[PDB]
DNA sequence: TCTAAGAACTCTGATGTCAGTAGATTACACT
DNA sequence: GTGTAATCTACTGACATCAGAGTTCTTAGA
């Protein structure tokens, strides 16, 4: 969907006495489930998303507050990109004192109308301007009927919420929590998109994921060129990209403003300022110097007009794994250069796969690259699971190494071993297993970085100080396997360390 | 192996 | 690790004409060895080298004698590599008319050697010789040669016009003691270290891979 | 009796990229 | 001339990325 859109999700909440107080055991309570949910979800976003945008409005309050100024809904921030000034915000309202503060700042729930408000939640997605990608309003309430009541409320209730579903803006609600009163049916199957008392899709809305995405972009579209006269269209995409953290930017101590940076270049000899064309670059090399024009050093690697050069094709066999260089690089045609290429594309890809062989080709991302040789090494399309997608299909990007790379390694002899120690080691390494899902690991230390970012933002009482999968678990090891390691040591370890 | 006038 | 390069050519007259359709061994080899000095130039590698032009229509050279180690003008001793002797290499050779001995310079590049490898710290030796077999030679220092060659840590490797895969009858005498001489210093594999002119072109091409110690 | 040289990694800053947006420039055009 | 188009080219947010620079460790080491 369009790019610069953005993804917006409003916040909804029942704010009648009907679950500011439900309470009916002592462990949990309505509100303070939906404003957990709210803070969890809005913090997840900040690290994750931090261009989406979001909004929470309460509705059947005793005070007022909207654009239109109608009874009993408050928009308690508007829509607006994430900020700590928010979660400050939320915070202020989670606890038994935070919700008598809650109770006696808005009300403790007066009557409402949801036809009012949707109307409301309208409102606020239209008064935004940037574009918005995906439109999203999540209700939290339990009143599994709204009213049963006035029927003419809730005609008009089904009409505004099948036109905002024509409008272009989804709605959703999570049933939190009702003595009995756990369905839909009731007069909610024709409004979202069996049942019971709590909702499993507000459980994932605290799971507290916090990676970060970025749309469908391409990295750089280049016309791979079967010969000098077949070109095709490739989108170079890329699959996997080492995050490293948001660089950080520079502050003054007196007042935190940003401070803009002015690195400049200039004389030694008088106070006179280099212009950019004033200047040489320079080597040594066999006690002589040497001087370039700055455009001569980077003209010093113009080496083809950016794209994709297939030569050949080759044995996949061949491609070896052992020489990785770079990330791999993903493949798949964009119709939108050379109408039509998305057909050839399809048929190398079909015909090598068949014919389980390499291509290879000379890939010059830009301008101004040396070129380097890599592999479309095709990939078939899986689904199995649940026919959603898993590895796209197309080709890969094995980058192949050059000769400046092997670093000839410092040749030592090999001892093979006996095969009765490698007959127990088969048994070590059989117990050791487990399975390896692609997402199994975080990084602690981005991780990290993020939680102590958000603690430094929020005046929290702790770091969060996360527990992470990289580190084993040590007991773990040491119980599974049983004590076989006296037995390697015993067929294979003399006394010495 | 290449030497001298190689290495 | 440390070497120390000692370039011997031939400045003679034989070199002077060749085959029109072939460039002339002169020429060729000195194409060889301007590539390949730009070899050790750029990479940074610590290889210290010399030069032995013999063949020389004079004689300039630590031991000269009217007979004794003649007709040869070394061009700088044993140091760096530099840009300036390579210009100088293609500059100041001339074309000659004489006829040398190499052994005579192997002995001369070998006292050089000797006389300066221990002077510095190095830890391993080469001399190669360019040349086109035309010369009267003896063998006798030989064995005595190739004893102080394998007694210095000394590696020598020969470069000659012919294709061992038309020759004067001298041209195929020196080969056939080239060949004797190779395998008195290693043996029956002395075989590879006999080397051509247009395979060291195949050959050396290239500039030299940067090596990386890890 | 110890002092540099490379190593390595991470980090920072520019260069170039892509999609989007929208402006101003340039073509087209009036009987 | 006057006025309305069509459309190229811009800028920005944003994201990768080479290079460049700051930093710890082995050998060779007065």
């Amino acid at each position: 969907y369009k790019y610069s859109g953005r993804d917006s999700l409003i916040f909804l909440v029942d704010a009648s006495k009907a679950m500011f107080e439900s309470q009916s055991e002592d462990e949990l309570t309505p509100f303070d489930m939906s404003i957990q949910c709210i803070q969890s979800v809005y913090i997840s976003k900040i690290i994750s998303s931090d261009r989406d945008l979001l909004a929470v409005v309460f509705y059947g309050t005793e005070k007022d507050k909207n654009s239109v100024n109608f009874k009993n809904i408050y928009v308690l921030q508007e829509l607006d990109n994430p900020g700590a000034k928010r979660i400050l915000e939320l915070d202020q309202f989670k606890g038994q004192q935070g919700q008598k503060r809650f109770q006696d700042m808005m009300g403790h729930g007066s009557d409402y109308s949801l036809s009012e408000v949707l109307w409301v939640c309208a409102n606020l997605f239209s008064d935004v301007q940037f574009k918005m990608s995906h439109k999203r309003i999540m209700l939290f309430t339990n009143e599994d009927n709204p009213h049963g009541n006035d029927s003419a409320k809730a005609s008009r209730a089904r009409t505004k919420a099948g036109d905002l579903r024509d409008t272009g803006i989804f709605l959703d609600l999570m049933h939190l929590k009702k003595p009995g009163g756990f369905d839909i049916s009731l007069f909610y199957r024709d409004i979202i998109s069996v049942h019971f008392e709590e909702s499993s899709k507000l459980e994932d809305l605290l799971r507290k994921v916090r990676a970060k995405e970025t749309r469908k972009r391409a990295l750089s579209r280049l016309k791979l060129k079967l010969n000098k006269d077949i070109v095709i269209s490739v989108g170079i995409y890329n699959l996997v990209q080492k995050a490293l953290k948001p660089p950080p930017i520079k502050l003054y101590r007196e007042t935190n403003e940003p401070v803009k940076t002015k690195t400049r270049t200039f004389n030694t000899s008088t106070g006179g300022l280099l212009l950019p064309s004033d200047t040489k670059r320079s080597q040594i090399y066999g006690s002589r110097q040497i001087i370039l024009e700055k455009e001569e050093t980077e003209e010093l690697k113009r080496f083809d007009d950016p794209g994709l050069m297939l030569m050949g094709f080759k044995p996949l066999v061949l491609l070896k794994k052992h020489h990785y260089l770079r990330p791999s690089l993903f493949v798949y045609p964009e119709e939108s250069l050379v109408i039509g290429s998305s057909t050839l594309f399809s048929a190398l890809l079909i015909k090598c796969l068949e014919k389980e062989v390499a291509a290879l080709c000379r890939y010059t991302p830009r301008r101004n690259i040396p070129p380097y040789f890599v592999a479309l090494v095709p990939q078939e399309e899986e689904l199995d699971d649940q026919k959603i997608q898993v590895t796209p299909p197309g080709f890969q990007l094995v980058f192949l190494p050059f000769a400046d790379d092997k670093r000839k390694m410092p040749f030592t002899e090999k001892i093979m071993a006996t095969p009765e120690q490698v007959g127990k080691m088969k048994a070590i390494v059989e117990k050791l297993r487990f399975t390896y899902r692609s997402d199994s690991f975080e990084n602690p230390v981005l991780q990290q970085h993020f939680r102590n970012l958000e603690a430094l933002a929020l005046d929290l009482m702790e770091p969060e100080q996360a527990v992470d999968l990289t580190l084993p678990k040590v007991e773990a090891m040491n119980k599974r396997l049983g004590s076989l390691v006296d037995e390697f040591k015993e067929l294979v370890y003399p006394p010495d360390y | 192996k290449p030497r001298g006038l190689f290495s | 690790n440390k070497a120390a390069v000692v370039l011997c050519m031939d400045v003679g007259f034989t070199m002077s004409n060749s085959i029109p359709g072939i460039e002339s061994p002169f020429e060729q080899a000195k194409k060889v060895i301007t590539m390949f000095v730009q070899r050790q130039v750029f990479a940074e590698n610590k290889d210290e080298i010399a030069l032995v032009l013999f063949g020389t229509d004079g004689t300039d050279n630590p031991l000269s004698g009217g007979d004794q180690y003649q007709n040869i003008t070394v061009h700088r001793h044993l140091m760096l590599p530099d840009f300036d002797l390579l210009e100088d290499i293609e500059s100041k050779i001339q074309p000659g008319s004489q006829q040398a001995d190499f052994l005579d310079a192997l002995i001369v590049s070998m006292d050089v050697i000797q006389h300066e490898t221990i002077g510095k710290k190095f830890e391993k030796r080469h001399i190669e010789i360019f040349t086109d077999l035309s010369s009267r030679f003896s063998k006798s220092q030989l064995d005595i040669i190739i004893h102080s060659l394998k007694k210095c840590d000394i590696s020598l490797q020969f470069f000659l016009p012919f294709s061992l895969g038309g020759i004067t009858e001298q041209q195929k005498e020196g080969l056939e003691i080239v060949k004797m001489v190779m395998i008195s210093l290693e043996g029956e594999d002395g075989l590879d270290e006999i080397y051509s002119f247009s395979e060291s072109l195949r050959k050396l091409c290239v500039f030299k891979k940067i090596e990386r110690h890890s």
